[PDB]
């Protein structure tokens, strides 16, 4: 009473309560319920951050201003604090003493209305443990008789599990559906809140910046709902303008200042959200060629799909891109993916399809249903995309995957969303999908049996038609056919590996001078046609890292460097040179 | 089919204590 | 009308409370919704609207402006989706019969198994049917329910097992949006 | 030097608390070590003895002489245990390659697959190696982790919803001890 209940009309006269914008439809339903003879206790049901308490608090603002109907005039909204009231009891009858006193005040004033924020708390354990004298039971007969009016607020999750268990209490409280507002509604809402936030931070928010906050936040921040989300990014921008400026800097909050704060919220490097990253995308094709040279047709294809996705031409609900890297091993089919993530500055996700070969393995990706082991785990695929909405997804050896796994990917390409065991929608339309398979390579290299060789140009594509179902292939944006490495391309790969070893040791102070003869020998032994260039890292480790590492700790190689590798023609072995 | 998993429910315990009074005189 | 309509449409509440809720709420609407030119009496039209708001679907407003929407529903769908006119006729006629009052009263508005090749309009007519009617789209991808144990996700786990409080996705979704289009894509995969 | 050996040998607290503690501990010890004499200056060998007490490890191992022990690793194992001389010598050369700093640092330092008849001291070299290097010993028998459900225990307990402090069996041991040998037995039957 004295401190448990805080009046909202008196507060509204001073301020504090923000004004309501674009909620006449929801308000009209509440007023209709409040005017009822009995069970005049509306309940605002809505997701988190959807203005659940902005309508109750704003109702008081309307009453003071006078927008409410005449019947609702002269009514006072009371905001009950269950924590404060319940705190300090330390007795069996202290709660009922203060609680009944509160009802006595409301019962005396027929026009008084009560607002109980987070009403789900009382149903679980209001004021009793190991007993049955709860707070809800005390108000059950009063609400049934219409003596007092109570306004409640609880989320859908706390409404189906906690609420509705005691049908008696649910009967008295009517339910008003609250829906997340559209983008056009929120931008108008922020305009009304601009004077309060601007005066608080002593800054100005440009109209263009407000529209960019709701748009960028929705794409890069999916966990929180749009209304509270837009307020956080807008309010956070003003805080930066208070500390970063040294003195008399620009008060206006431009679009560039919003892109930085929203980037930190999403844990991104600010390159994607920023509009000044076009330079990276313009030269993305050339940059990848230096990192992963060869098969330029494969690299340019990715840049074209990525450019349109970031140019406003991306699909409305499909992913940024779905590709099937059908090619041999050792042609950097996976290297192009890991390097692409570094260019775009996004997380990399790798899944081994070989593990998902049995029929029951698909459950691990989407989680186990309720009532079975693994239900607590959300799912490897669903938790990864949800944790990192902007990330690259790699699925290697997709051909070995069970058909049950292929079915999961069908919805991913067409709708861009995958549901999990808990019902969370995995909205990952921003992640690029890349798959690697070696299905058709066998027919390309292998000639047709018989004295006469048939045309095998289309035989490789035919194999993909039988392995992959038509619906799966239709959803793919494009198929990137890699080509075998040429004699000159392989020689450059040897230089790439040596550069990593050379630069790794150059900082330590050990110079490396590999002879051309050694580079050629490593290429043949390191690159197998069947296994690709994967053994290059292995042979390089045993041939170079093993001997140099031993002498690094003890011997002359610890300092001075002057290492010169060579190859002898008599035995074809690689000689080693060490000096101080 | 994979085996099912059962989850237990633990109930918390909290009680109220009375208070005796002693008049000074 | 309030007693009969409440039983037919309002659910999860008993008849005395249900009938008295429509009668009480109807009094506040007629008394407070019109600022002027108020209606002293409460006719059957008002009770239907109140029941419709509680249950989210109307029963006598079909000959209102919504009447024109049903006429252009078939033509509008044809513009967005070309060909396969026989499928649009089935959906538009089923809705008309249900809205007109010729429904089964014990079965859904319609149950149609659209079968055909890939990319011919199976998952487009349904997506474009909700937008035209302005109702929520309950999209369910059956590719996830590959095993028999996945049925628990639809109707929740039974008592005494993990995930019991979570509930069913299909049941909770329909309860939240009773008026909606239920789409079960790739039902054969399940 | 204090910060490098503190975080590695103590393996109890975090990096910032260790440095402030050892510095304060070192000053107190040297301040009252002799009855009359005193040493205003400090040395690396002096503070090393202090870390031995809180770490419960001999001062010789606590000393920053990893290269010395690594150089005579074969001589130490051959002197402490007898037999399998050829097997022990091969292991020392490989470990030296990892500690040199070459290769990718993110990759694990230890890639060794022991394969031989039991009872010849195969287990003894794993504990002797850890005792010499100072790292802890974590034994995880694969035979217990045979059932498919048991595999999940390594990542997390099945019913441990309230108990998130323990976490996965393998993960917690590695998290608490970042410098310790992992011994997997009977890995073939998994
Ligand atoms: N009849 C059509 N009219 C207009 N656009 C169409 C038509 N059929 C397909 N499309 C286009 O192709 C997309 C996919 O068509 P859908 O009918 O949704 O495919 P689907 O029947 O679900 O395919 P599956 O999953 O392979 S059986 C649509 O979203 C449109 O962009
Ligand atoms: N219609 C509206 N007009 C103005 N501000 C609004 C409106 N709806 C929501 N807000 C603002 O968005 C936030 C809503 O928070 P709220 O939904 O009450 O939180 P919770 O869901 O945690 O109870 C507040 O910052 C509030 O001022
Ligand atoms: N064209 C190439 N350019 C650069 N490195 C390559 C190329 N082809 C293979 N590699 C090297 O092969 C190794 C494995 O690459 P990865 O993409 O995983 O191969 P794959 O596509 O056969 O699975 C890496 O060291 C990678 O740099
Ligand atoms: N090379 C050896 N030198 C000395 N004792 C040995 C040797 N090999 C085996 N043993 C003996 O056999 C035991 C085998 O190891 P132990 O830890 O007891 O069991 P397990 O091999 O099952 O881990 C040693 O602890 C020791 O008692
Ligand atoms: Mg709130
Ligand atoms: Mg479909
Ligand atoms: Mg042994």
């Amino acid at each position: 009473t004295e401190n448990f209940t805080t009046n909202l009309n008196q507060l509204a006269r001073v301020g504090g309560i923000d004004p309501l914008i674009g909620r006449e439809k929801e308000l009209e339903r509440a007023i209709q319920v409040l005017c009822r003879r009995r069970k005049n206790n509306p309940l605002l049901v809505g997701e988190s951050g959807v203005g659940k308490t902005a309508i109750a608090e704003g109702l008081a603002w309307r009453i003071v201003q006078g927008d409410v109907p005449e019947v609702m005039a002269d009514c006072t909204i009371y905001s009950l604090d269950i924590g404060s009231l319940l705190a300090g009891t330390k007795y069996r009858g202290d709660f009922e003493k203060r609680f009944k006193a509160l009802l006595k005040q409301l019962e005396q004033d027929t026009n008084s209305i009560l607002f109980i924020d987070e009403i789900h708390t009382i149903i679980g354990a209001g004021a009793a443990s190991g007993g049955q004298v709860d707070a809800a039971n005390l108000i059950k007969p009063l609400l049934s008789s219409g003596k007092i009016r109570v306004i409640g607020s609880t989320t859908y999750q706390e409404f189906s599990n906690i609420f509705e268990k005691d049908r008696a209490l649910a009967r008295r409280f009517q339910k008003i559906d609250i829906t997340e507002p559209s983008i056009e509604e929120t931008v108008q809402i922020i305009n009304g809140l601009k004077p309060k936030y601007e005066a608080h931070h002593d800054v100005r928010y440009t109209a263009k910046a407000v529209r960019a906050a709701v748009e960028l936040a929705v794409k890069y921040i999916n966990d929180r709902h749009l209304p509270d989300k837009a307020i956080d990014v807008i309010d956070e921008a003003g805080a930066r303008a208070r500390l970063m400026p040294v003195s008399k800097r620009k008060k206006t909050v431009n679009v560039a200042d919003i892109e930085s704060v929203v980037a930190r919220i999403a844990r991104i490097p600010e390159k994607s959200v920023s509009q000044s990253d076009r330079d990276t995308l313009k030269n993305l094709g050339d940059r990848l060629k230096m990192l992963v040279f060869g098969q330029d047709k494969a690299i340019e294809a990715l840049t074209e799909a990525i450019k349109m996705a970031r140019a406003g031409l991306g699909h409305e609900h499909k992913p940024v891109g779905s590709f099937l890297f059908a090619g041999p091993t050792g042609v950097g089919k996976t290297e192009v993916t890991v390097q692409l993530s570094k260019a775009l500055g996004i997380e990399l996700l790798r899944f081994d399809m070989s593990e998902y070969m049995e029929r029951h393995t698909v459950s691990r990706l989407i989680g186990a249903p309720p009532g079975y082991v693994g239900f607590d785990q959300g799912g490897l695929l669903t938790d990864a995309v949800i944790k990192h909405p902007h990330a690259v997804l790699l699925l290697d050896e997709i051909e070995k995957a069970h058909p049950d796994v292929f079915n999961i990917l069908l919805q991913v390409m067409d709708n861009g969303t995958l549901t999990d065991n808990n019902g969370r929608k995995a909205d990952f339309r921003n992640v690029v999908l890349v798959m690697t398979t070696n299905a058709g390579v066998r027919e390309t290299e292998r000639k047709s049996i018989g004295l006469i060789h048939q045309d095998n140009s289309t035989d490789a594509m035919e194999e993909i038609k039988k392995i992959f179902t038509p619906e799966f292939r239709n959803r793919l944006d494009n198929i990137i056919w890699f080509d075998h490495l040429s004699t000159d391309v392989i020689h450059q790969v040897v230089d790439k590996f040596i550069v990593e070893l050379q630069v790794q040791l150059d900082q330590k102070g050990v110079s490396l001078e590999v002879s051309q003869e050694a580079r050629n020998w490593l290429a043949e032994k390191g690159y197998d046609r069947a296994m690709g260039a994967r053994p290059m890292a292995r042979v390089i480790q045993d041939n170079l890292k093993k001997p140099l590492a031993n002498e690094l700790l003890f011997g002359s190689l610890v300092d001075g460097g002057q290492v010169t590798v060579a190859l002898d023609k008599e035995k074809n072995e690689l000689t080693y040179g060490f000096q101080s | 089919g994979k085996t099912n998993d059962w989850l237990d429910f633990d109930q918390l315990a909290e009680e109220k204590v009375r208070d005796a009074l002693k008049p000074p005189s």
